DNA sequence: TGCCGTTACAATGTAACAGTGG
DNA sequence: CCACTGTTACATTGTAACGGCA
């Protein structure tokens, strides 16, 4: 499902726990997630639903519940 | 202006391309990092030198 | 003794310094080559952007 | 040369060839003599954890039929351990039948291109299609 | 079924197959003790030019795990012996640059076509681009 | 379900053509 | 000239996944 892919996706690509990505849990003090890390995470979230986001969009999502909430 | 269109396509296949492979490396350096938890890769295998 | 111990610290410090100079080495290559594909990569994703 | 050459990787691929070859039950040597085929096998076999001097014994007791095949399968080698770091410069491997591919390659030779060009044109007039339906 | 099984033909293969795979390393026998496999091994190369007792051996000795892929290899080579009689039902292997092929798929599989009607349907469609202009 | 045809690949080996530099 | 390299177009064998049928 989306709001699992996306767990998929985020612990793959920042490589930290399952446990740790929950809903609410921000990528740059949660998961640690830095400029690039986020950039590549962003693109891996683009790829896996085939879609495009806007620059502006796109960076305004900082969480995994701002992710899920613009991917679905 | 078709023209130009195919020209967005063109460049919208090349950055894919990019893309899928930047991903995909990220994604195996992640694995990687995930697999020398065994404390490894402090200085033993990222020589910076 | 003298013989069998420093065979064994001989062969520690042989494979140990080349599985290093082995894997460290390809390990900085993609780590470089990935840094050189994301900095060309946003430029195609500005310009298909626009 | 657009491939780098390393030595200890292609030394390592030959002797591999030469044992693949042998095992098949083909002459990599050149010896007629049973025993001296044999013993150069033997010595072949002992030089797996050197491939350094596999370049000698191949100039020892290879065959000379065997040279061009030998620098035909690891040129071949080189390009596509070096083609697959990337998805983009990798080959598919894909099956046709008779009359499909008799259409396409009498199409390539008449246009003059590779097989993937003339895919390339084909597909691309088709979406050409596609896009004007969709403008 | 529409090939005929020739028992001499297939066994002779079956037994090719097994000594191919012994000699690239994959386990033969179901057994783990070394005694064991190699005696099964020894029995399967001293048993050549047999049928009627190779395929015996596999009922006694074959690995369980590699039963499923022997099977199929043998359904691919029956099927492949049988038509590489007549030049239309042979096929033609080609190797594609990875951005053609992935085009190509993604037209196959949006149409639900194969590889080879996907080719006839682009090349016929080109056809009647030609007749049109033509 | 288990056999049986069929497709779409992967891996490796070769012949032939095109380039390149010594 | 000549040799060596890169590339394309096959072949050959093996395997996994579908789908038909008793
Ligand atoms: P991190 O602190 O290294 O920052 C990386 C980055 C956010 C600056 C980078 O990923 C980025 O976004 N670069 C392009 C910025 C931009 O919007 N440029 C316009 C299109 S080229």
């Amino acid at each position: 499902t989306i709001e699992e892919r996306v767990k998929k996706i985020i612990g793959e690509q920042l490589g930290v726990k399952q446990e740790e990505v929950t809903n609410n849990a921000s990528f740059v003090e949660d998961l640690g997630a830095d400029s690039l890390d986020t950039v590549e995470l962003v693109m891996a979230l683009e790829e896996e639903f085939d879609t495009e986001i806007p620059d502006e969009e796109a960076e305004k999502i900082t969480t995994v519940q701002a992710a899920i909430d613009y991917i679905n | 202006m078709e023209n130009v269109q195919k020209k967005l396509r063109k460049l919208e296949r090349d950055y894919y391309q990019i893309r899928e492979q930047v991903v995909s490396a990220k994604a195996g350096w992640c694995a990687v990092m995930r697999m020398v938890k065994d404390n490894g890769v402090e200085r033993r295998l990222h020589r910076r030198e | 003794a003298i013989r069998v111990t420093q065979s064994d610290r001989d062969l520690f410090k042989h494979l140990i310094t080349e599985a290093t100079s082995y894997v460290s080495a390809d390990y900085m290559r993609h780590a470089n080559e990935r840094r050189t594909h994301l900095d060309e990569a946003l430029a195609l994703r500005g310009e298909l952007f626009g | 040369m657009k491939y780098q050459q390393l030595e200890n990787l292609e030394c390592g691929w030959k002797w591999a060839y030469l044992i693949r070859k042998h095992q098949e039950g083909e002459p990599i040597t050149k010896y007629i003599e049973n025993s001296a085929a044999h013993a150069a096998v033997d010595k072949l076999i002992k030089l797996e954890s050197e491939p350094v001097r596999v370049l000698e014994w191949i100039e020892q007791h290879m065959n000379p039929d065997l040279f061009n095949r030998m620098k035909q399968t690891i040129r071949a080698r080189r390009k596509r351990h070096f083609n697959a770091e990337h998805q983009h410069t990798r080959k598919k491997s894909i099956d046709l039948d008779f009359p499909v591919w008799h259409r396409l390659s009498a199409l390539s030779q008449r246009r003059g291109n590779t097989l993937s060009e003339t895919i390339v044109q084909l597909i691309e007039d088709a979406e050409r299609k596609e896009k004007y339906a969709n403008q």
